[PDB]
């Protein structure tokens, strides 16, 4: 009982955290390029 | 000793210049409240400010190819 029910826990922990690692990249990479866009608009605002 | 002639510096010594009829109607004596010479100085300074802002933005944005590699590789090795 404890063999197969604990073996799948490794893959469960891997998948339920790979689901969140992509979300973190989704959020962290959007609030950084927006700074690039704001800087570009600021540079144009200098002109 | 020494010798020279002399002319007395009296207050009656005046001078009489001649003025052209169109002398005072010059584009330099008659200046508006705002000329374009100053606008040149402002616009050149703004262009030079934008030039340095461009380099600041370039050094800011040079990390875009860098930020993507280290967010994908540790997941690529995770899958493999």
């Amino acid at each position: 009982q404890r063999t197969g029910r604990s073996a799948l826990a490794v893959l469960i922990r891997a998948c339920y955290r790979l689901q969140q690692q992509l979300q973190r990249t989704r959020r962290a990479l959007l609030h950084h390029s927006d700074a690039v866009l704001t800087s570009l608009h600021h540079v144009r605002m200098l002109l | 000793w020494e010798h020279r002639r002399f002319i007395v510096a009296d207050s009656r010594n005046f001078i009489t210049p001649e003025f052209p009829r169109d002398f005072w109607m010059s584009p330099v004596f008659n200046l508006p409240r705002e000329t374009a010479a100053e606008q040149v100085v402002v616009l050149q300074a703004q262009r030079t400010a934008a030039a340095a802002a461009l380099e600041n933005a370039a050094m800011q944005a040079a990390e875009l190819p860098v930020d993507i590699e280290r967010r994908l590789r540790p997941i690529e090795r995770n899958v493999h």
